[PDB]
RNA sequence: UGCUC
């Protein structure tokens, strides 16, 4: 009886998959035949074949879903900061405090190459910088680390160690990733959407 | 099997083959092994240059 | 202590209940601090030895002590593949009416070993299908099955009704070429077993064919493999952590091979001891008894390999081992000559 | 249903558009009673390796 | 001398979570001179240990006592007077994390150095004054010698 | 003049599986001629094609135009399509016999001598890797015995040579991570890599598989380009098999047999469940049974019986997992996530 | 169809021990003791001789003759 | 007369259909203490997801049978139990679980884990690579629509179905799609009048 | 044309060398690996197979100091040849004395 | 129709 019930379940699954194959095949055919006309133009506006605009900007922001590092987000600031700290450790430079970190961030972000970047990404960068600066402040207040750089135990500076070089590297890497993660004009976005919804 | 679906949207082409696959981890991910028998049939037109 | 553990790791291979440990060769310079494992020809020649324990026709068993697993495996693989022998390669068929397929018949004939000495022949050059007197041998096989003129009325058994209905390999006749008849005496060139059943015929059917055999190595095709089973195993050495006596001694005797553990009455009570760890095959049946797990310690000697070579009968196994070592030396000499020519 | 093996004792005289035969077919070692009932051991379609 | 730290520890537990690994064990040890706790992965197959064992442990920047920090490459075949001659169990690792203690919400003075000897984890936790000289991305030598 | 040359090495060739669900079902690869009669490719690319090497026939097309060749190589390049456009997750990653191999390699029990370590490192020095230095990493334990851990051997794949600018960094959780160790888990399931050196954790499907983000190959692709990730994947595919074969990994009937305590627990659980089911049946048939909200009494009994059976199932599975000893091939393959899971083990 | 000459796994000559094996079946010997007397220690040759079916005579019964 | 090669499909009487991936020499195959080398090496990763314990039971029963010269029965809802075959294995001096001590043939060193050896009844299927291998040159075309034929027996070429066109569109390779569906398949040059169309 | 040498890069560094050997297999590769690994002047020694289809192997040798990594190769070859000669002589003597004592 | 996947 147990073997018969197991065979029943197996055949049920088999027929389910058999119906699913054809059903999803038809659905994919329809979705692709309907969405094969859209394309990303050079002015960041998704337009149909007749010239009508479907979206003034793809996804509201204009980022490539294939180049999405985070969960529906362009970058994971924590991972990028850790990678920058690990790849470029500067032992000959002192650590930065909250005020110094905020000052260098505001001075670097106001450059020309950062003007063309979207405002939301800059606001997210500012929020992450403020968060890490508050964390550094809390750490230094817990361990009484002085911003002057004359504390006797230097190992205390290794808890949250940040140098302006690492800050600049992090900002440049984030900007480059955000610029290279945008929708490249000419891509058949409609067909990609149809396939990603059909599969 | 109509003309739109059978002869315009999807149609048969030449210079193509169909064969069974087998594993081979000694090749790169961007590389594929082709048998000598099929390689001698599928030809590529190269233009004589300097 | 730590020294005992290091010694057990570098000398013994322990087999656990779930997995084997200390399986990698580590006796190399730089791996051990208190040991100078640098290569020394004197120590190798001193510690190395070979002792033959059994040697009969087409069967040899010998223990090599001092050699490493690498050279042991090299010798094994050379014997398996890189030892050349003679085997049927080309088959010329003349009106084969047998039910057995021509290709299947040629394949079966290719697997039949030949007693010819391969050292007296040479490899056939590329092509040259005609073959020369130096690098080929010819075997004619002509069998015509017919009804027995004198047989019983019923004669239900095929033996009485028909004659030559089973084409054994003894019907193969070696046809000398050139001066092979003078060099090889009569009876030397012949099938090894002389009893291999090639095919079965019926009256009216006839098998007439010629077989050209040339020299070849086992790597090209398995039909040239001289050794039927050439393998080696590490010498077991069973040790008892604590003296086991009583009916547990009989349990031990029943767990391992019947010929490795022996029970003796030294003071009227049965006590078990290792008699001959050679016969043990490490069935790992002692792990079933819960109490007798922590009383034994199965291990294999790293520098003691028992080689067992059972051949197909082309030539004795000692000459096979000699030719394997000679082929390895020839490869080494060829590579040395190539290197010298490079520089 | 697509296994390769012998068809019958008259497979040599039989001439079909497509036939597959095995050189050295061997009967299974773990054979079910149904195999003995259908006499499949007499016409095996595989080898024990 | 490149000795960054040196202290005698006593083991208080061998496997608090059970016998996970056959060759490696997670020893927990406490120091006598200071309140330095050590959670160290040790290879018991080659260097066996017990519960009541007391051993001297030294974390140094270089393996040579003369102060030569030329550690570009290590040649096991080279024989020369080194610090390892005075110890029994020598490992080579890198101090890959320095984390401040989070249990004390305020007025915290305890830190912890996590070192990875080829995967073997070693957390040395205690007062920051004893961890002087420890820096991230710094390769060091651990030397353990059992005492009577 | 035009010469119809044979298909030689270096020619871009389209390779596709007839049933296509997404665009990654067809990719442009580089053709290499081989004497056999089958299409062979790296198994790490099986997930996009969804192939299983069980008799599937795949199609191979040869473009007849230089422009088409260049477009196929650039847009449909295997190195340029390591991620799907659906959610950006990497599809071209490790697969069975590569996740288990890397897992067993990076286990804390692995300790290799100089000979075995050098052999495993040379196992990948083929092709373009023949013009680079080995860079043998220093040994971990050197005084008692010079032993190279398997994690260093695995990291050598990330940074084989000195001049290689690959500096991989990752910090994530494994499948069997407890949730409190924070890089000190008793199971050592917290993956931590710094400067292309495996500092902590064991590799599994969560880090080498094609499941989701946080994959080492994904980080390499997003940090150092496509070529570095492709080279790392090739090195892994060339190293893991050699070590897995030299070590030995097999499954037998003894790896799935139940223990005495397991049988006792199963018997007790079955007795308890049958007793509770009989009690519920008696309560419903004779008397008033507590009716669950949003359903009738019969559906309430159905739900209660299903709950009791699921309790029996999960308790038997937990008992079997607790009684099973380490080094068990099914348990290892379920832990590393290569193939199977705990449910299949409990069922079988 | 017919007993193979060589064993698949090892390669020991087993074709010459077929008819003799049949003789052991004509005698009172069982399968195990017969295979043991023939000198087949490893189980590969035991499987080769035991799992083999003799179909050559059944085909010869259909041969032209 | 065809010999098994790379691409030939093989079954093991348990639905574990597989294709020959590689043919390694005999010297490369691992060997046990008795010197037996395996003919077929299968992937164990197929057991957990498929739970084919029946294959392991069949292998153990076959090993016991070939050791004691018997034919065990795998009858459904019955047959020889595991205990009987384990007793038969331990009586003949072999392991009671099939796993045996094996030495690596390549490196010559013993394996850390025991290998599960035993006789399994493998059956070869009619699906061969030689019959399925296909390659199409220019070749002939159909009269109605000048395109390659369909079947291999008819010397037909492969079909770039609608899904292949969808994938090529998603990739954006316009020139590749044009060369496939226009240049290399049904290219032609017609004459159109610019006045009447 | 059987055994060919290759430098680690275009700089022609004699410290790291690669010997590509033709018509060989794991036998001689492993034998020479074991015989040359015992040379104290060898940092890294490793043999590999390019592809099972073609019959060729690639050995790689990196020494400690300024050794050309070619002299260790000849050293290992000569040591292997000497070991082969010694084991051959020992086996011949063993077989001879066994035949003598058997009769 | 049978199949293969
Ligand atoms: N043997 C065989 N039977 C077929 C074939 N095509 C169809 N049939 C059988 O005929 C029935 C369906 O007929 P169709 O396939 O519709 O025939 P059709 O396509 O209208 O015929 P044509 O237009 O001449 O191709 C099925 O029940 C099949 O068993 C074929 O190619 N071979
Ligand atoms: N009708 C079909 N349409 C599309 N693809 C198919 C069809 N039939 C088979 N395939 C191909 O075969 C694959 C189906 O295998 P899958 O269902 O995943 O395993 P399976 O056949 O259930 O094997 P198990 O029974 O799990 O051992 C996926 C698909 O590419
Ligand atoms: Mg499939
Ligand atoms: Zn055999
Ligand atoms: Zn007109």
């Amino acid at each position: 009886t147990e073997f018969f019930f197991h065979t029943m379940a197996g055949r049920e699954g088999l027929v389910d998959t058999a119906v699913k194959t054809a059903e999803t095949g038809y659905m994919q055919r329809r979705l692709v035949k309907s969405l094969e006309d859209l394309c990303s133009q050079y002015d960041l506006t998704v337009r149909s074949s007749t010239g009508d605009i479907i979206q003034f900007i793809y996804g509201g922001d204009g980022l490539d879903p294939a180049a999405m590092e985070g969960k529906d987000e362009p970058l994971e600031f924590k991972r990028v900061l850790d990678n920058i700290k690990a790849v470029f450790p500067c032992p000959s430079e002192p650590a930065l405090s909250k005020n110094e970190l905020i000052l260098t961030t505001e001075s670097i972000m106001k450059k020309s190459e950062f003007l063309c970047c979207q405002d939301s990404f800059l606001q997210e960068i500012k929020k992450f910088i403020k968060g890490v600066s508050e964390k550094i402040k809390k750490t230094r207040d817990k361990y009484g680390i002085n911003d002057n750089g004359t504390t006797e135990p230097r190992v205390l500076y290794q808890l949250d160690r940040i140098t302006p070089t690492q800050v600049e590297k992090f900002l440049e890497t984030c900007r480059d990733k955000y610029m290279r993660a945008q929708m490249e004009p000419g891509s058949a976005v409609g067909a990609l959407c149809a396939q990603s919804i059909g599969e | 099997q109509g003309r739109f679906r059978g002869n315009l949207s999807g149609k048969r082409v030449d210079f193509s083959g169909r064969t069974v696959i087998s594993p081979d981890p000694n090749l790169r991910i961007d590389e594929v092994a082709v048998p000598v028998h099929v390689a001698k049939i599928l030809t590529f037109p190269e233009k004589v240059n300097k | 202590a730590a020294s005992q553990a290091v010694e057990e790791m570098r000398s013994r291979v322990v087999l656990g209940e779930f997995g084997v440990r200390n399986v990698h060769t580590t006796d190399f310079p730089g791996n051990y601090s208190g040991y100078d494992d640098a290569w020394d020809q004197d120590r190798f020649e001193k510690n190395f030895r070979v002792d033959v324990v059994h040697m009969d026709e087409n069967s040899l068993e010998f223990d090599m002590v001092g050699i490493d697993a690498a050279i042991a495996n090299a010798f094994r693989r050379i014997l398996l593949a890189e030892v050349p022998t003679m085997a049927v390669e080309k088959v010329l068929v003349y009106n084969n009416t047998s039910i057995v397929q021509d290709e299947i018949l040629a394949h079966r004939l290719g697997l039949i070993p030949i007693h010819a000495d391969p050292r007296l022949f040479e490899y056939r050059n590329q092509g040259d299908e005609e073959g020369t007197e130096i690098d080929t041998l010819q075997f004619r096989l002509q069998v015509r099955c017919t009804r027995n003129p004198h047989a019983a009325k019923d004669s239900s058994d095929p033996n009485e009704l028909y004659v030559n209905h089973k084409v054994y390999t003894r019907h193969m006749t070696w046809i000398p070429l050139g001066n092979q008849a003078d060099l090889f005496p009569e009876g030397t060139i012949r099938p090894v077993h002389d009893d291999i059943l090639i095919a079965q015929l019926r009256p009216g059917q006839e098998i007439d064919l010629l077989m050209h055999c040339v020299k070849g190595i086992g790597k090209d095709h398995a039909k040239f493999s001289p050794v039927a089973t050439a393998s080696y195993r590490l010498l077991p050495d069973i040790t008892l952590l604590e003296p086991v006596e009583g009916e547990a001694a009989e349990e031990l005797s029943r767990c391992f091979s019947p010929g490795v553990i022996e029970v003796q009455e030294v003071q009227g009570k049965k006590v078990a001891r290792v008699a001959n760890p050679r016969l043990d095959t490490f069935s790992r049946e002692i792990f079933r008894n819960e109490k007798l797990k922590k009383v034994v310690r199965l291990a294999r000697v790293r520098d003691h390999y028992i080689f067992s070579v059972e051949s197909t009968g082309v030539l004795p196994p000692d000459v096979l081992v000699s030719e394997a070592i000679k082929v390895l030396m020839g490869k080494c000499r060829r590579f040395l000559d190539e290197l010298d020519a490079v520089q | 249903k697509q296994a390769m093996g012998t068809i019958g004792y008259n497979q040599r005289n039989r001439i079909d558009t497509l036939m597959y035969l095995l050189a050295y077919p061997q009967k299974p070692m773990v054979k079910t009673k149904t195999i003995e009932l259908i006499e499949f051991e007499k016409l095996p379609a595989g080898q024990n390796a | 001398a490149g000795i960054l730290f040196e202290d005698i520890f006593d083991v208080k537990d061998i496997d608090p979570e059970g016998k996970k690994f056959d060759r490696v064990s997670r020893l927990h040890c406490e120091s006598e001179s200071f309140k330095m706790d050590l959670i160290l992965d040790v290879n018991i197959q080659i260097y066996p240990v017990d519960l009541g064992d007391k051993f001297r442990l030294v974390i140094a920047s270089t393996l040579y006592e003369d102060g030569t920090l030329d550690d570009g490459e290590y040649n096991p075949t080279d024989d020369r007077p080194s610090r390892a001659d005075q110890f029994e169990y020598v490992m080579y690792g890198k101090v890959y994390r320095i984390e401040g203690d989070e249990t004390s919400t305020e007025a915290a003075t305890r830190l912890s150095a996590y070192v990875s000897y080829g995967g073997l984890l070693m957390r040395l936790q205690g007062d920051a004054n004893n961890l002087h000289g420890f820096e991230v991305d710094s390769r060091v030598y651990l030397l353990m010698k059992k005492l009577a | 003049d035009i010469v119809e040359r044979h298909l030689i090495d270096g020619d871009v060739v389209l390779f596709n599986r007839q049933p296509s669900l997404h665009k990654l079902s067809i990719m442009a690869h580089l053709a290499r001629v081989k004497p056999h009669r089958t299409f062979r490719f790296n198994e790490c690319v099986c997930t996009p094609y969804n192939a299983d090497f069980d008799g599937d026939e795949m199609n191979l097309h040869l473009p007849q135009t230089e422009e088409a060749k260049a477009e196929a190589l650039v847009l449909m390049g295997t190195k340029a399509n390591l991620v799907t456009p659906r959610n950006g997750e990497p599809l071209i990653a490790a697969i069975q016999d590569f996740l288990t191999g890397a897992y067993l390699l990076t286990l804390k029990d692995t300790f290799f001598d100089r000979a075995k370590a050098c052999q495993i490192i040379a196992s990948i020095l083929v092709g373009k890797d023949e013009k680079i230095k080995v860079r043998l990493p220093p040994p971990t334990i050197l005084k008692p015995v010079t032993l190279w851990t398997g994690k260093q051997i695995f990291s050598v794949i990330l940074r084989p040579s000195d001049d290689n600018p690959v500096r991989a960094n990752l910090r994530t959780k494994g499948k069997q991570y407890c949730g409190k160790g924070e890089d000190l888990c008793a199971n050592d399931s917290y993956v931590t890599i710094q400067n292309s050196e495996l500092m902590s954790g064991s590799m599994d499907k969560g880090t080498l598989g094609s499941g989701s983000k946080n994959n080492i190959f994904y980080i390499l692709l997003r940090d150092w380009g496509q070529n570095e990730a492709a080279d790392a994947m090739s090195r892994l595919a060339r190293l893991a098999p050699v070590y897995l074969s030299n070590r030995g990994f097999s499954i037998g009937i003894g790896d799935v047999t139940p223990g005495q305590g397991l049988l006792k627990a199963k018997y007790e659980l079955l007795n308890a469940g049958y007793k509770k089911c009989d009690e519920y049946i008696e309560a419903l048939n004779t008397g008033k049974l507590q009716q669950q909200p949003g359903c009738t009494a019969e559906e309430t009994l159905e739900a209660l019986i299903l709950k009791e059976l699921s309790v029996i199932r999960d308790h038997a599975g937990s008992a079997c997992l607790r009684e099973l000893d380490k080094s068990n091939s099914p348990l290892t393959m379920a832990l590393c996530g290569s193939k199977g899971s705990f449910i299949n083990i409990s069922q079988m | 169809m017919i007993i193979p000459v060589r064993c698949f796994t090892c390669g020991k000559i087993v074709g010459n021990k077929w008819e003799a094996y049949l003789g052991l079946l004509q005698a009172e010997y069982t399968e195990g003791d017969a295979l043991d007397a023939l000198g087949l220690k490893r189980y590969c040759c035991r499987r080769m001789l035991l799992a083999h079916v003799d179909l050559i005579e059944k085909l010869l019964n259909y041969a032209p003759l | 007369t065809r010999r098994p090669e790379i691409g030939d499909k093989f079954s093991s009487r348990h639905g574990q259909k597989g294709v020959c991936g590689l043919i390694v020499p005999q010297e490369d195959m691992p060997f046990c203490d008795s010197g037996i080398c395996p003919d077929i090496i299968m992937n164990p990763h197929g057991f957990p997801s498929r739970m084919t314990v029946g294959k392991l039971i069949e292998l153990l029963a076959g090993k016991a049978g070939v050791l004691d010269g018997r034919f065990h029965y795998g009858t459904a809802f019955g047959g020889s139990k595991v205990k009987d075959v384990c007793e038969d294995l331990v009586r003949h001096g072999y392991n009671y679980l099939g796993k045996d001590y094996v030495t690596s043939g390549i490196t010559g060193e013993p394996l850390e884990a025991y290998i599960y050896f035993g006789p399994v009844y493998y059956q070869k299927l009619k699906h061969m690579v030689l019959d399925k291998m296909h390659a199409r040159a220019r070749g002939p075309r159909a009269v109605l629509t000048r395109q390659p034929t369909e079947g291999r027996s008819r010397d037909g070429g492969l079909r770039l179905g609608e899904m292949e066109r969808d994938c090529l569109i998603g990739y954006g390779a316009s020139m590749l799609l044009l060369e496939r569906l226009m240049i290399s398949s049904d290219a032609f040059e017609v004459d159109v009048c610019g006045q009447c169309g | 044309k059987t055994a060919l040498e290759m430098v680690q890069a275009a700089g022609t560094d004699r410290h790291c060398v690669t010997f590509v050997l033709h018509e060989e297999d794991h036998t001689l590769g492993n034998s020479l690996r074991y015989m040359i690994m015992k040379n104290p002047e060898v940092e890294f020694c490793g043999y590999t197979t390019t592809h099972p289809s073609e019959s060729k192997i690639n050995l790689r040798i990196q020494t400690r100091g300024t050794l050309p990594a070619v002299e260790p190769f000849q050293r290992g070859l000569n040591e292997l040849m000497n070991v082969c000669q010694h084991v051959l002589d020992k086996f011949e003597a063993s077989i001879k004395d066994y035949k003598d004592q058997k009769a």
